[PDB]
Order: structure tokens, then sequence, then C-alpha cells
């Protein structure tokens, strides 16, 4: 259960830091206990006898200075190491988290965990850890030194550490439990206004905007606002520790003033103890001050535990023995679902793709085809599956052989911030500049770089980069063609307007001599006349397969799709 | 100074309420330092002999102070909520009636998170500013100011010495705030560079799992960032420790003790007057460095108060001009753009004196390169924005002189941005006519080729559509096309990219559009110029104005820009 823990460089340079931060507290306890003989002398008849006890207080202050200086210089270096060792754990964990974890909220959480945790990881040990754990032990060490001096006031000060710490934990629990009701009620209020603004064009164009405004307005106007419940939520979190600390002082000062009247203490040294009781109560107030600084840190570093406890996928040993030949891909009763309330469902898919063949996958929208491709790539695991390639189940391979088998052209092309020729070399960073020469003359991007200001070395991450969505899908085709794995999984782009990106995938299939086993999820019609068997998938199940001579003559689910795709290409908006 | 500004105009009714709040939260924080003033009177009574009856009258005073400081704080914390709930309620009713009046194109210039970031986050930041940040910023200033005034009347000689550790701290902190002139904007550019990097790394996870060497860029941008942080902070450590050792209470305690020992032992101090400093003077550095921390809590509230007041100030669609003259020739469907000019930003025009003219019952296509201004020219007819220089008029009447209901009862548009409302699936097909007998809701969903798909719904037509419904963008589009079929606006604005935005359901969308665009005046934002070759009038335009104009058969004769877009491969 990783949360924000420390590095793995040393253990004797982390246990001698606690023994230093603890001596930095013993120094402050001795500096406070030395006030009894000093103030007891200043209030006596020989006040010049307080020079001896100012000498020792100077000795105890110059020691606390040194101990607080080394404890901070070490706490800064321990924040550096925590930052370094934590930012390298999120970045090493993210490539293993299961892909269905990256929902809309988890992506925001995980991007905050990387982008917005920098400066509060270095400023953690010196800003929150030592000031908090020192202020918590200080009154307990002060109370222990009083027992040789006045055991009544010492015992009454041991009794008060648990009560004053409970009053600090409870007033923070109350203050936190009310601030969640506060931003829950505000959300429950302003989510009708967020909807009224989302569906605005639909309302004004339907002449239905003023009645919908009246509805949201009257509901908003009443809502009962539920306010005083949250008042009762808010008050104790404001009053609890202040009442507790004001009440502990009364008790500790009436105990000291009573031990005088009876004769236990004399007045001079009864005041030296009232001065110490006040100093004993300052750490508790200092802990109450860095309550918001602790809540903000807790929230900000909960996003790191959110990532480090996210579910990871598990891979076997595998060692893809003889990947060489060409793999014969086979599904077996595979059934998949991200979960079961809504999403691309799949169940009963079972085929066998012969090795070295182009296979198209057509069907209704129902994108359990972008899922059939992910199950082959290995990006998703089946729930009742055994996807097995070249005879051997994929889930029984270590994830550096489980990825050395499939080259993929995704649907939405992704390029990272960098030059055009380092996006392509991400596939095979050791390509011998002829693999680069024909990964680009196949992808039809040789012209695109010989028509570009500086061409090849154009930074293409995200600046607009003069590259449109359709020609940013010709560098993905060049990347995927470079990497020489014996499986090519193309997921055609919905992008029209191409006139070149079509011939790109056409030439990727029909021209490439690498001799892999290709599988395309095709929307176009020209990239289906190259496949030698089609898989029509409906409702997450292969309803028919075969070549386009027996599907067409079958007059069934695919001849209709053929006819429709031929008619949806000679369509023209007309007046008539 | 505090005038005529955004946050100053929004937070204008909370002037007397916040003044009373500050006055009441000053007493609340003064009744918490008064116990230490009672402790010094209790000490004086011990010193001065007698007690045991005069020492109960101080405990009575202390419990009275406890009680009256709890009452005052409980009254403040509920005043600050009663007075904030009313403001939030009245401010939501202003945002609700501002959204209904903003120009419609505004909602497209933003996103969907940019609206939540203003309706939820900026209204919660104000609630927190009113209930926490303001009562904390008053205490954070009154406590040290009251302590410093009480300690100077007790003894001015020892209260002067408490400025040693303050001058020593302020010298350092400035010697340090100019060693980070560059690196405090460098670290702000790095913090926004490392955010796009995280976004891209998270968005490109699949690729990174297929091609392992695609994360090298991110993993080397991260070692540069967490190396910059170290090279920035590691220097200025022997300054941050030094300025921290000068505010510790163990430092103030030594000064107080050394200065009080000199004055008492030489008989000029009366040691009962050194007790105020022992009680309240050692924690005096924390208070002065908490002043700034308390004043810095208003920044994130005033930013929200400014972001709300600029939005409540946004110029909204013109009211309407004089219901002027229908210009003598135009049939109820005729549309005339007349010398229109328009630009989003006030100096960069996107349209220049376009003067086309649609006709009743005809199709008209808008071709051009990307970023040419045809989508803008189209949505200018739906009054998404107002035209700066020219004047449009559908049916003979300027669209500026038309009520919002009479404009959309005459101009309809099928763009992208499907936008189904929350409700029954028959409540969306019959949005523009909410009393359709449900036989017309069926005859109109059978024409948009969405009837058999809605019979395959849990309850059928009575299904309550939501964020997750099981409908692709190509069947959420045949719903808004069915709705538009019931609207019957005689002038359609068709975005031709809605057909092929979902390739599977792309032959049924074309059969829905074949019915929606019948017997009416259509204006197509063409993207593929083979669909529009039988349009009545094709119009080319390049980054602004209109270049060429005519039918396809003719426009192909007089070569230029149209033959040049035509023969470009497809032909
Ligand atoms: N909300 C906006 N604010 C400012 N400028 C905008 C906005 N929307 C578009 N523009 C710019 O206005 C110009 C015209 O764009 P647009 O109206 O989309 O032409 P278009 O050709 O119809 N769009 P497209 O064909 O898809 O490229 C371009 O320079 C855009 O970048």
């Amino acid at each position: 259960t990783w949360i924000a823990l420390v590095p793995n460089d040393h253990r004797a340079r982390l246990i001698g830091f606690a023994l230093l931060a603890f001596c930095s507290v013993v120094a402050r306890a001795v500096g406070t206990v030395l006030l009894v003989p000093l103030m007891a002398a200043l209030f006596g008849e020989a006040p010049q006898r307080a020079w001896l006890w100012l000498g020792w207080l100077s000795a105890a202050t110059v020691a606390g200075w040194v101990l607080d200086a080394v404890t901070a210089r070490i706490g800064i270096e321990l924040g550096f190491a925590v930052l370094n060792h934590t930012q390298h754990d999120v970045a090493d964990r993210l490539p293993v988290v299961r892909l269905d974890w990256f929902t809309a909220e988890n992506t925001a959480t995980a991007r905050q965990a990387i982008a917005a945790t920098g400066p509060e990881l270095v400023g953690l040990v010196v800003n929150l850890v030592t000031p908090l754990t020192s202020a918590i032990l200080l009154p307990a060490v002060i109370a222990l030194a009083l027992l040789p001096i006045s055991w009544q006031l010492g015992v009454a000060a041991l009794a008060g550490v648990p009560l004053l710490l409970g009053a600090l934990w409870a007033s923070a629990a109350f203050a936190r439990r009310a601030d969640t009701a506060a931003d829950k009620a505000n959300t429950a209020l302003t989510e009708r206004i967020i909807e009224f603004a989302r569906t605005q064009q639909a309302l004004r164009a339907a002449r239905r905007v003023e009645p919908a405004r009246s509805l949201v307005g009257n509901a908003l106007a009443s809502q009962h606002t539920a306010t005083m419940r949250l008042l009762g939520m808010q008050i104790p979190g404001q009053l609890l520790f202040s009442i507790a600390s004001q009440l502990a002082l009364i008790v500790l000062a009436g105990t000291t003033a009573a031990l005088t009247i009876t004769g236990t203490l004399t007045v001079p040294e009864a005041i030296a103890l009232i001065v110490v009781m006040v100093r004993y109560l300052e750490p508790f107030t200092a802990v109450s001050e860095l309550a918001p600084a602790l809540e903000s840190t807790r929230a900000t570093l909960g996003r790191i535990g959110s990532v480090l406890t996210a579910p990871v996928m598990v891979a076997g040993s595998g060692t893809w023995r003889d990947g060489a030949v060409v793999p014969r891909i086979e599904f077996d009763d595979v059934a998949f679902g991200y979960d079961g309330g809504s999403g691309p469902v799949l169940d009963g898919v079972s085929f066998c793709l012969q090795p070295g063949t182009t296979t198209a996958i057509v069907g209704p929208s129902g994108c359990g085809k972008s899922t059939i491709l992910a199950l082959i790539a290995g990006l998703h695991q089946p729930t009742r599956g055994r996807v097995l390639i070249d005879g051997t189940d994929v889930a029984t391979l270590d994830a550096r052989a489980q990825q050395a088998v499939c080259s993929v052209v995704f649907q939405h092309p992704y390029l990272f911030h960098g030059t055009i020729r380092d996006n392509v070399f991400a596939a095979d960073p050791g390509a011998s500049d002829d693999q680069f020469a024909q990964a680009v003359r196949l992808a039809r991007v040789d012209e695109l770089i010989a028509r570009l200001p500086d061409g090849a070395n154009t930074i293409v991450g995200e600046a607009g980069s003069a590259l449109s969505g359709g020609e940013r899908q010709r560098v993905s085709i060049a990347r995927a063609l470079l990497k020489a794995a014996p499986v090519l999984l193309v997921d055609e782009a919905t992008s029209a307007l191409d006139a070149e990106n079509e011939a790109a995938v056409v030439d990727a299939l029909a021209a490439d001599p690498r001799s892999r086993t290709r599988v395309i999820v095709a929307h176009r019609l020209a990239s289906i006349r190259h496949a030698d068997r089609v898989l029509f998938v409906d409702d997450g199940r292969v309803v028919e397969d075969g070549s386009i001579s027996e599907l067409l003559t079958a007059g069934g689910r695919f001849s209709q799709f053929w006819r429709q795709q031929h008619e949806a290409a000679e369509w023209q908006i007309l007046a008539e | 100074s505090w005038r005529a500004q955004a946050a100053s105009r929004l937070l204008a009714p909370l002037k007397l309420p916040l003044v009373l709040s500050g006055v009441l939260a000053a007493l609340v924080t003064l009744a918490q330092l008064a116990p230490f003033v009672l402790l010094v009177e209790l000490s004086r009574l011990l010193v001065s002999g007698a007690g045991a009856h005069r020492l109960f009258t101080v405990g009575f005073a202390a419990v009275g102070l406890l009680g009256t400081g709890a009452l005052l704080a409980a009254a403040l914390t509920l005043w600050l909520h009663v007075i904030d709930a009313r403001f939030a309620r009245a401010l939501r009713l202003r945002l609700l009636s501002k959204l209904s009046r903003l120009p419609l194109g505004w909602f497209t210039s933003r996103g969907s998170g940019s609206i939540k970031k203003l309706v939820t986050d900026d209204t919660l930041a104000l609630h927190y500013l009113v209930t926490h940040a303001v009562p904390d910023a008053v205490a954070a200033v009154v406590a040290p100011v009251g302590v410093l005034v009480y300690l100077f009347v007790v003894d001015w000689r020892v209260a002067l010495v408490l400025f040693g550790p303050v001058l020593v701290y302020l010298t350092i902190t400035s010697s340090l705030t100019i060693q980070s002139g560059p690196r405090i904007v460098q670290a702000q550019r790095w913090a926004e560079k490392m955010n796009g990097e995280a976004g891209s790394y998270l968005e490109g996870q699949p690729v990174i799992r297929v091609f392992g060497a695609a994360s090298s860029s991110f993993r080397r941008r991260l070692d540069e960032y967490i190396g910059f942080l170290v090279a920035w902070q590691r220097p200025l450590a022997g300054k941050k420790t030094l300025m921290d050792l000068a505010t510790r209470p163990a430092t103030f305690l030594w000064l107080i003790a050394a200065t009080g020992t000199l004055l008492v032992a030489t008989h000029r101090m009366d040691p009962v007057n050194l007790l105020p400093f022992m009680f309240l003077g050692t924690t005096f550095g924390a208070r002065l460095l908490g002043i700034a921390y308390g004043l810095g809590g208003l920044r994130t509230g005033l930013l929200a108060a400014r972001h709300l007041q600029v939005t409540l100030d946004e110029t909204e669609l013109a009211v309407r001009e004089h219901p002027r003259e229908p210009l003598d020739g135009e049939a109820p469907a005729t549309v005339v753009f007349d010398h229109v000019t328009f630009g989003y930003r006030p100096g960069v025009p996107v349209i220049q004196d376009v003067s086309l003219t649609l006709r009743p019952g005809t199709v008209t296509a808008l071709v051009g390169p990307s970023g040419s201004g045809k989508s803008t020219l189209a949505t200018l007819l739906a009054r998404f924005h107002d035209v700066e220089r020219g004047a449009i008029r559908v049916g003979g009447q300027d669209i500026r002189s038309l009520a919002a209901d009479e404009l959309y009862t005459r101009v309809g548009f099928v763009l992208q941005e499907a936008q189904l409302v929350h409700g029954t699936a028959a409540e969306n097909i019959a949005l523009a006519v909410p009393d359709a007998p449900a036989e017309q809701v069926q005859v109109a969903a059978r024409e948009a080729q969405i009837h058999d798909r809605v019979l395959r719904l849990p309850d059928g037509y009575d299904t309550v559509l939501g964020a997750n419904s099981g409908l692709s963008g190509g069947e959420r589009q045949r719903l808004t096309i069915a709705r538009a079929i019931l609207g019957d606006t005689p002038v359609l604005i068709l975005d031709e990219a809605t057909a092929f935005a979902d390739p599977e359901s792309e032959y049924l969308v074309q059969q829905a559009l074949n019915r929606l665009t019948r017997d009416r005046t259509v204006l197509v934002i063409a993207h593929r110029l083979h669909t529009i070759t039988r349009a009545d009038q094709i119009v080319v335009l390049d980054h602004g104005r209109i270049v060429e104009r005519g039918t396809h058969e003719e426009l192909l004769a007089a070569g230029g820009r149209y033959c040049r877009l035509w023969d470009t491969g497809q032909g």
C-alpha cells in the first residue's frame, strides 16, 4: 500500500534523522523547564541570582539553534529524495494500470498526480512532517520534566495531552465533514444550471427556452436550501478546540493557584509554573494552525495513492519461443466487458485467422471491433477467453513478449511532442535509415515531408503543426510499418476528405513485403476488396464469415451492407 | 482604489454585512487573548499577598470570558452563513437569466468544463471567501495588532526588542525574494509545460503499450523538471533555515528572558510586568508570519469574483430593432446576406462584404478550403453572433428585428453537437411541438430512420435518455433530425459533416436528410464537393470574401479555384 513513502537509498540516514528531530525537541523542553529556577529567582528577594539560570538558558538556546538547523538541512534533502522517488513511481506504474481504469475522472486525477505535486513534495518533510511531529511530542516531554518539580502539576499535564489531542482531532473531523456537505449541496444546486447551459441550442431552436428557464428558476428559488443543518455542522468544528484550550488553562492555573494557598508551592515558584503551563499549551495551538496546511497536503497527495493503488494487469512468463513464422490468431469462446451496466459487450466470438492473410471486420457501430482488436493486441484481457496466437495463450506471456508480437494503427492517431522522425522511430529506435526510407514511401509521407518547410524535423506534438487529422494518420501508418512484428492491426479512421490516407492503408495492406498477418477494421469499401475473408459482427457475435463471393451470393447480412455502402457513396443533396 | 473593478462591483451588496462581520470577528479574536490578560491579574494577586476569595473572582471572569467568546463565535458563524446563502441564491438566479440571454455562439466558444468551472467552482470559491477567508483575514490582522499594542503599554523597552527578529527576518526574506526573480516565472512555465506533458502521456497510453519507446520523451521531460526543482531549491536552503530560526518561539523566549533579567535585576522593571511578554510575546513571530498567510486566502476568492463579474458583464444579443419594412420582393423563405462583414476578435475580420442571396425552395452550397469562414457564415444566419457591418434578412425582415421565437420559427439548423435533452425519447422528437399526438412523433421517427432503433429501447418511446443510453453519434443524430422534421422551419442550415461523422450509420442519416431537406430552402456547409454538384448555386470562398459563384456545370467552365478543387484527384 504505497502512499507517499520515502526512498530506498538508505536506512541509517533515516533513523539518525528521527534521533535528531527528537533531540531538537528535548532542547526545547529543557529551554522551557529552565524557566522555573529563573522566574522563581526574578520574583524573589535576590533577583541577581537569575544570571546563573540565564547562562544555562543561553546554553540551551544555542543548542536548539544548531539542532533545528541540521534537522532542516536534512529535511530538505529528504524532500528532494521523496520527490525524485515518487515521481518515478507514478510514471513507472501508469504503463501497467489496466486501460479501463482511465475513465474521465481517473485521467484528471492521474494528470494532477503528475503535474501538480511537484513543489509540495519537496516542501513536505520540512514544512509538515517535522513541525507537526515536534509540536505533538513537545507538551508530552514538557509534562515529564515537571514530575520531579511538581508532581501534581506534572500528572495534571500528562492527563491533558490525550484530551487536548482528542479535541484537536475531533475539531478537524467536524470541520472536514461539514466542508463536504457544503460542496455537495452546492453541486446538488448548480447541476440544473449546468444542464440548462449544456442543452441551450436545442432549447432556443425549439422555442422552449423560457419555460425551461421558469422550471429551473422556480426549483432553484425554493430548494429549501437546507442551510441550518450545515450550521449545526459548522459550529462545533469552530468552537471545540478553542473551548478546550481555554478550559485547560483555567484548570492548570487554578491548580497552580491552589497549591499556593495550602502551602505546597511558595508564590515566586507558583508563578514560574504558571509561565510553564502557558508554554506547555502553545504546541497545541501550533498544531491547530497547520490544520489547513495538512488537509490541503492530504488532498493533494491522495491523488498519488489513487494511482499507486490502481489495479494493474498481470502477465506470465511466456518468452515467445518461435514468433518467427507467422501467427495463426484464434479466439475461443471469448467474452469481454469493461463491466456490465453499459459499454461494448462481447460473448461467443470464436474464429481462427489463418497465418499470413488479410481479414476485414465489418459491422454496425457497436464497437466490439475496436475491442476485438484490443483483445488481439493484448491491451484488454478477456473475461471468458483464451485469445491464443500461434497456438499459445496470450495471457501466459511476459509483457515484453506480449507486446513484441503486434503492430497497431489506432483509430485516433497519437503523436507525442517531438519531431516527425522521432515519432516514427518510436516503433523501432534502431531502424537503419532504410527501414525509415521505406516506412515513409509506403505511408505516403515522403511527399508530406518533401513539401514541408523543414520537413522531417518538424516538431509535431501539438501546435497545430500544419498537419491535419488525416495526414497525422499517415505518420501512425509509418510508425506501425517500421516496427517489424508479424501482426498488423489496422483500425481505419472515420476521417473523410483524405484522397491519400485511403491509398495509404490500401498500400499498407497490398504493398508491404514484410509478410505479416493483417487484420483491418474497415469502414471504406476499397480496403475490403483486399481482404480474403470478412467477419460480420453484430451484437458482439460473428454472424457470418467468408470471402466476398459467398457472402455476396448469400444475399444476407453482408450483401445488404455492400449495397448500402455502394449507395451511400453516390448520394447528393438535391432540391427536387 | 477599491472601486469600479470586477470583484468590487459583484461583491457590492455585502458591504454592511461584511463590515458587521469584521467588527464581530474582531471581538471574537480579542476575547481569546483576554485570558492571558486575566492571568497577569491573577499573578499580581498572588504576588500581592491576599487571595482565596479574590482569586475566585478571576475564575468567574475567566469562565465568563469562555462563555461570551463561545456565544460571539457561534453568532458570527451563523451570521456569515445566513448572509452568504442569500447572496448565493440571488447570484444563481442571475447566472440562470444571463445564460438565457447570451448570444448562442458564446456557448460554442467555450467548452463543457469551462461552464462548470464558472457555475460550480466559482460559486463555491465565493461561499468559501465569505464564510472562511474573510473572518480568518480579520483575525489574522487583529491578533498581532492587539498584542503589539498591549505589549507597548505594558513596557515599551522590552516591546522594542521584539523587533530584532522581525528586522532580521525581513532583511533575509528580501535578500531571498531577489534570488528567484527568474526562477519564480521559470517554475510557472515549467508547471504549465508539465501539465500538457501529463495530459499527452495519459491520452497516449495505448500507443505507449504497443511501442514501448514512445514514453522516452515524457520520461526525459520529467527528469528535467524534477532536476530543475532541485537546482532551484537546493541553493536557497541556508537562507530558509536562517529565516526560520529567527521566528521560532525559542528565539523570542531568549530575548525576552535576557532583556527582562537585565531590567529586573537592576531594579527597574517590577517583574510582574514581564509576565505579559512571557505569556503573549514568545508566539509573536508566528502571528506576523500568519498575517500574510491569512491575507493570501482572499486571492482565490477575488479571482472567482472577477471571473463571475466579467461573465455577468458579457455583451448579450441586441434587444431588437424597429419592426421595419419587408423589402418588397422577398418571399417568406428568401434569405439575403447584404454586405455582411464579421470577425470574432475586434480587429481580425473573418467575413468581408459577402452578398449572396438564397431563393425559395433551392439548395446552396458553401465550398472552400479549411478555415475559410463558411461555418461562420452559416451560423451567422442563426444569429449565433451579430454582424458588424452588414445586415442579413430572412423573409424581408432583418434578423436583428425578429423575436427569438419568431427567428427560430423561421430558420432551423442541423449542425454537429447533437444535444439531446434529458427526458423521454418521445420528448426529444417532439421538442419543437410538445403536444404532438404521439402519432406524429411516430410518423416523424419513421422518416428519420430511427423508429426501429427506438422500439429496441427498454420502454420504447417512453425510455428516459441520459448521459449513457446506448446510442451512437449516428443515431443520436437521427433523433435531432426527427425533431427538426416536426419543427418545419422553411429555411434549413445543414452541416454536411453530420452525414459522415459516424461511418456505420451513414446511409440512414442520408435517408433522414433526404426527407428533412425537402420543399425548403437549404444552405449546406459542403465538405465533399461531389455531393453538391446538383445544387442550384455553389459558392466558393477563401479566408473571408467570396471569389466565384454559380452552378457546377458553368462554374466548371470558367476555370479557377473550382476546377482547382475539382480536378485535385477526385475529378
Ligand atoms: N470561437 C472562435 N473564436 C475565434 N476565432 C474563431 C472561432 N471559431 C473559429 N474561428 C476562426 O475563424 C476562422 C473561420 O473558421 P471557420 O468559420 O470554421 O471556417 P470553416 O472553413 O467553415 N471551418 P473549416 O471548414 O472546418 O475549416 C478561422 O480562422 C478560425 O480559426
